[PDB]
């Protein structure tokens, strides 16, 4: 399935300059060549709070440059794709959620080691004792290696007894979450019974006792969720999350200042590895002067990413204010404080190739003519309504018997089907019958 | 069973051929060829799934048949295929903002089917030896080709004693799980005969090898896995009111966990089609969010009815056509619906008459044909119903021409009501 | 038809050792002395039912 | 209509009274 | 208590066998294009076979509308639901605008179901076992039935039941000489205490001893049961009891509706089917009776056509009362009767005529006749006249007040110059409109 994916980069030669068609990307070479500038800025993570708006009319490849930042940069940075409806939040404060998507742009590799602890199980002896609560617990886990008993705290075997384990079978723990798992009894009590409920796996091989290193990537905005709604295992704690369950509004000093130490002293000692993001708020030009005028604290954050705005609109009233109106329905304040990137309306030529790019995308065998006529359909209206006259194209090829598509195929299709502009005159002309 | 009919239980699909071709009054679907061959056309690209993030807009005049072709496009699209139904002015709640509603309505019809293969036994409980002191016991299994002993293990026992069978059920017996359930009884009663006891019933046992390898499936829309993974409240996706599912820990993750199990081959893709009906109610955020939730591989087709033409969007002032904003409106391509003829409209009427099992004289068609054609198409179904009540009253067989005439006067359809609204109620 | 067995393999007189029992309930009214009024308590230092 | 007055506390402040000792048999 | 309300009085639409209006029948007088109008929908209602009608009652206020819509309720009877509701109660806190509606929808339509259940009861005389000759190898005998006598009010009666009927009882730790409780279809034994009439002496314990149960040892009686969609929606929707501690959570009010689709198309509405197909239940299709529709903000106006195309769905009765009025929730739209022309062209509209002096003097005789009081001839005479002036409302409120003022000075029939007293001391809309208008 696709539907952005003819977008794999911004095309770019080694000197920046856009290359007029490549990475399935076609015009706006000037937009293009500038995001490079940007994802060269995101590469070098000195930079914080930077701002960048693609401005420029509908369909004009905005949003295509956008992910094509997304897939130069590759899957290893953080990138999240926001529009600017989110903000509308019922259940939490609006700014809420523009602090936790600028915290969730920051990425965090932290590499880390835990140890793990499995087997069969051979016997599990509650070391009882006078308080009257269970002391300790002794388990034997007998592996390919060998069997080694080991002493447990009470809540491992309180998180057995709740597995419905017994004396035999395999089990995996995990002595940093302290999650204990039941992957079912030993393979070789197959023979025992006729037929049993219970899953059967082979004798767990390698150590009892081994240790791995993981290397995880996560987020900021995972540890301040996480700090913020906290977890845990045997814990009445997650009461929390069955009354108390509505989104959280992580403080000032939690999201800012604790969070951040930490993440701090997790870098600095050599465990973690700073990865900044790009936060796409596209249609930005439809969020509320609240919104606009706490961007520009959240920008000029040091911990901010860079953030990639992407508006539409020419000269609209602000909404949040009702009376004034600016360029692309920002304030002029923060339109200040972003790096403006022009996008040039596609040419006949340019719509063709563009057309003839996406046509090879889905699996489409469109030919020379109906390529042309696409052109002249499409000069009469835009470019992402002659762009969708393909899919319905080929199958309805697919059903007159011929393989590929022809003038009657999409002109057929091009009459079935209207558009907004061919459509609006239809209702302009019978105004007073649509009600 | 009972279900009562409603307004649009008449048509059972698009009336279309194998090539597209929409035929005159077939399968409930009486004119209107080139909007039924446009939503053919879009029906035919919905069971292919190959692309994802189209939208197709059908406009025309009040009572023309947009949610008729809606309605007949999803019963011709049939199950095992997500079809969502929704009015714009469904997404306006209170729990949850509209950009959350409308992801919830977008993923309620992108459905994961993950294919199982389990081994389990089926056959007829013959007889049940249990030893309680662990206890032990014993099952015997019969089927028409074969029979067979098996000695239960505790957990085997104490399922069945929980589930507590007798001999001369029909049982099927989960080797993974060990979860027995029962389909009946075979031809075997009388546990004591001098007891109490309801009526019995017997269905016969199951036939070929005892034990077989059948396919199990479980289909699921990615609206109620997202649900089930959107916090730890046990049984969710029903729970009755409640949906706070977060963007990134649950709904990427979700999107990810989905695109790996289509690449290994658990479950690939089964897409949908969402029917936004009145979707001039949606809000310029609506639009704003629509916009960009197109852009994506799971975002399945949604159809759209409008009636408004040439007025202001809601939440704005700005005029647009259809009351749609003209960047949404980009994307989706519109199709006309013609205003229905009067060889159009009496055959609608015939067929909607047929449909609630009423007899109409020809001249009854006539005369009813006229009223649908000064008044609104829908007035003249509602009168279908309305005189098929006084002939039967009179002790009647088919509706006459007197019926009609006599309940179109005793109603008003929606301008004898404001022209007789002279008296100057309330304002 | 199906029939059901239950047997107690350890020894037969636990057929009628579960079901055991059978003492049936033979209390009456314990008129009072003083007034011959239908008792309604019992003096913890007589012992003996009385009515007023 | 027990609110137990003042002086009645002052009253019960006298030492206790022995328990009984009931074995009686008789009608 | 009757406590007699303001429409205490209309028992029925008073149609004769042919369908035609009586002058002045059932409570009921004049309206005869509409009492016959909305006398149709009555029969399409009781056919259960459309499903989403709407029928629209249009009129001045105090014409009727009320009048002639809950009498629809007495004509169809107490036994089909009937779901009233004016339009201001859509708006809520706790549950979107779109989905009271819905909620409402469901609630008028009704499924009773039945069902055919043995009971035993009495005290247990005594349980002893029946032997089975060693149905296995030489280990010992075999519980094959057990005999127990059960004593009731009527007779003492000997009953087989089977082994899992005695290890049942065995672990639920019952006596002989007690009271006990057998459901043969279910199987399930439950236990009333001990037997009040003889087995407890002036003991404290309130073990609940249930006396000697009067009646034939074995009876059955069927069940019939009342409930309707959105009470089984509502009852899945929000668990009761004490377990499972998500639905421990009764500390919290969980008013917490919009029950989503999933659990429609899925549980109660496909095992009602199922039911129904089965012979266990009869659905019982109602009637929403929605007055002041013009409440109804524009989002509930558009959800209305959408869920009335629905398969299952009851009929509609609006009560429109306003003009040619703005629609709430838009601007600069004068939409006839205040509801939007799109949904208009749903409805079949029944338009009630102005009530004529006559009318109202039938009107006000029959609100007399029920709330009890004596008017005579002249003061009967005096209301209509002052009645023709004002509304109907005005008049016929003159009755309750007038009737104390004559009780007051000695009288047992409200007489000429008890409702003159009354006009003086109470006026109406138009008097107080003028007397503030002459006012600042
Ligand atoms: N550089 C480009 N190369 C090829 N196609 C493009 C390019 N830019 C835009 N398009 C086409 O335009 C359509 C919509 O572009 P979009 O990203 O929505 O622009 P906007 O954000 O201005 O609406 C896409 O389907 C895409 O095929
Ligand atoms: N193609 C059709 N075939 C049969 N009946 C139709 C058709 N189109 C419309 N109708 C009739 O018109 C009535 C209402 O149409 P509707 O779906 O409301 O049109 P619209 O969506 O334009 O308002 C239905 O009761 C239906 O019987
Ligand atoms: N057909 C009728 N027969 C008897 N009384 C009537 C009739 N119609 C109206 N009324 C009386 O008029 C009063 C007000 O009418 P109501 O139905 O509340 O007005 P509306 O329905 O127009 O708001 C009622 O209390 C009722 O007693």
């Amino acid at each position: 399935i696709a539907s952005h994916s003819h977008v794999k980069g911004l095309g770019l030669d080694e000197s920046g300059l856009a290359k007029q068609a490549a990475s399935g990307l076609v015009g706006q070479e000037n937009a293009r060549e500038a995001c490079g500038v940007i994802v060269e800025l995101i590469k070098s993570k000195k930079m914080a709070g930077r701002a960048v708006l693609l401005a420029g009319p509908p369909g004009t490849g905005k949003t295509a440059l956008a992910l094509a930042i997304a897939q130069e940069l590759g899957s290893k940075v953080p990138f999240c794709p926001m529009v600017g409806s989110e903000v509308y939040s019922t259940e939490i404060k609006k700014t809420e959620v523009l602090m936790e998507n600028f915290r969730r742009a920051i990425g965090l590799r932290i590499k880390e080691t835990k140890e793990v602890y499995e087997g069969e199980v051979t016997e599990l002896t509650p070391c009882e004792t006078e308080n009257k609560t269970i002391s300790h617990v002794i388990i034997g886990l007998k592996t390919a290696k060998g069997t080694k008993q080991l002493k447990l705290d009470p809540s491992i075997f309180e998180s057995l007894q709740k597995e419905r384990v017994e004396a035999g079978d395999v089990i995996y723990i995990e002595a940093n979450s302290g999650a204990v798992k039941r992957q079912g009894r030993c393979d070789t009590y197959a023979t025992e019974f006729d037929l049993e409920a219970e899953e059967y796996v082979p004798l767990p091989k390698g150590d009892v006792h081994k240790k791995k290193e993981i290397i995880q990537d996560v987020t900021l905005h995972d540890l301040d969720v996480a700090n913020a709604r906290p977890q845990g295992g045997q814990d009445i704690l997650s009461m929390m999350g069955q009354l108390m369950k509505p989104k959280k509004t992580e403080i000032t000093d939690k999201l800012r200042g604790e969070i951040n130490k930490v993440v701090n002293k997790y870098i600095d000692q050599g465990i973690a590895e700073l990865v900044p993001g790009v936060l796409f708020v596209d249609e930005v030009h439809m969020l509320d002067i609240e919104c606009f005028t706490y961007l520009h604290r959240a920008l000029e954050s040091s911990i901010a990413p860079i953030v990639i705005f992407a508006s539409n609109r020419g000269n609209c009233v602000i909404r949040g204010t009702e009376d004034i109106t600016s360029p692309h329905g920002i304030p002029l304040d923060l339109l200040d404080r972003v790096m403006i990137i022009r996008t040039m309306l596609y040419t006949p030529q340019e719509m063709k190739q563009i057309i003839k790019i996406r046509a090879q995308t889905e699996g489409i065998n469109i030919s020379e003519e109906a390529l042309n006529h696409l052109g002249e359909i499409g000069t009469k209206t835009t470019l992402r309504y002659s762009v969708q006259l393909l899919t319905p194209a080929n199958l309805l090829a697919k059903i007159n018997g011929k393989d590929s598509i022809e003038k009657e195929h999409v002109e057929e299709i091009s009459e079935l089907f209207y558009d907004a502009k061919s459509s609006a005159k239809i209702l302009a002309d019978q105004q007073d019958k649509y009600m | 069973r009972i279900e009562r009919i409603g307004a649009h239980s008449h048509i059972r699909g698009l009336g279309l051929d194998d090539a597209l071709e929409p035929r005159q009054a077939s399968q409930g679907m009486v004119g209107q060829l080139a909007a039924r061959r446009a939503a053919g056309v879009v029906l035919e690209m919905i069971r292919e799934g190959k692309i994802a993030g189209r939208a197709v807009l059908i406009a025309g005049q009040p009572g023309t048949g947009k949610t008729a072709i809606a309605m007949g496009m999803a019963q011709a699209l049939g199950p095992d295929t997500p079809f969502t139904a929704i009015a714009g002015s469904e997404i306006f709640s209170l729990e949850m903002s509209k950009t959350e509603a409308l992801t919830q309505a977008f993923r309620r019809s992108i459905g994961v089917r993950i294919k199982e293969e389990t081994e389990i036994i089926e056959g007829e409980v013959v007889e049940i030896q249990i030893d309680r002191p662990s206890k032990v016991g014993k099952l015997t299994l019969k089927t028409t080709e074969m029979e067979t002993i098996y000695d239960l293990g505790t957990k085997m026992i104490e399922s069945l004693t929980k589930d507590k069978v007798q001999a001369g059920d029909v049982i099927t017996i989960d080797k993974a799980t060990g979860k027995i359930s029962k389909l009946g009884r075979s031809f075997t009663r009388a546990r004591d005969y001098d007891a109490m006891g309801s009526q019995t019933k017997f269905v016969q046992c199951p036939d070929g090898e005892l034990q077989k390898r059948k396919e199990v499936v479980h289909t699921v829309s990615l609206h109620e896995i997202d649900v089930i993974n959107s916090r730890t409240q046990g049984f969710l996706a029903l729970f009755s009111g409640d949906t706070g599912e977060i963007k990134s820990e649950v709904r990427e993750q979700i999107n990810a966990k989905v695109a790996e199990w289509r690449e290994e081959g658990k479950a690939e893709i089964i897409p949908g089609v969402l029917f936004i009906d009145e979707v001039h109610m949606l809000d310029i955020e609506s639009f704003s969010f629509l916009n960009r939730a197109l852009e994506s591989d799971m975002a399945p087709v949604l159809i759209m009815a409008t009636n408004r033409g040439i007025t202001r969007i809601r939440g704005t002032s700005y005029q647009s056509p259809h009351g749609i904003p003209i960047d949404l409106l980009d994307r989706l391509l519109i199709v006309s619906t013609t205003p229905y003829s009067e060889k159009d409209t009496k055959q609608i009427l015939r067929i909607r008459c047929e449909e609630e099992d009423v007899e109409m004289s020809e001249d009854a068609y006539t005369v009813l044909t006229r009223i649908g054609l000064e008044t609104s198409l829908r007035y003249a179904i509602q009168l279908i119903t309305a005189a098929s009540l006084v002939c039967r009253k009179r002790k009647g067989t088919e509706v006459q021409v007197d019926d009609i005439k006599r309940v179109y006067s005793l109603f008003l359809d929606e301008s004898r009501s404001t022209q007789y609204m002279k008296e100057y109620q309330d304002a | 038809c199906s029939r059901t067995f239950i047997t107690f393999s350890d020894d037969a007189t636990f057929e009628e050792w579960f079901p055991q029992g059978r003492p049936p309930k033979v209390p009456v009214r314990e008129v009072c002395p003083v007034t011959h009024r239908p008792a309604l308590y019992r003096d913890p230092v007589t012992d003996i039912p009385y009515a007023t | 209509r027990h609110r137990l007055s003042r002086r009645v506390l002052l009253e019960v402040a006298t030492a206790p009274d022995p328990p009984p000792r009931p074995k009686p048999v008789k009608m």
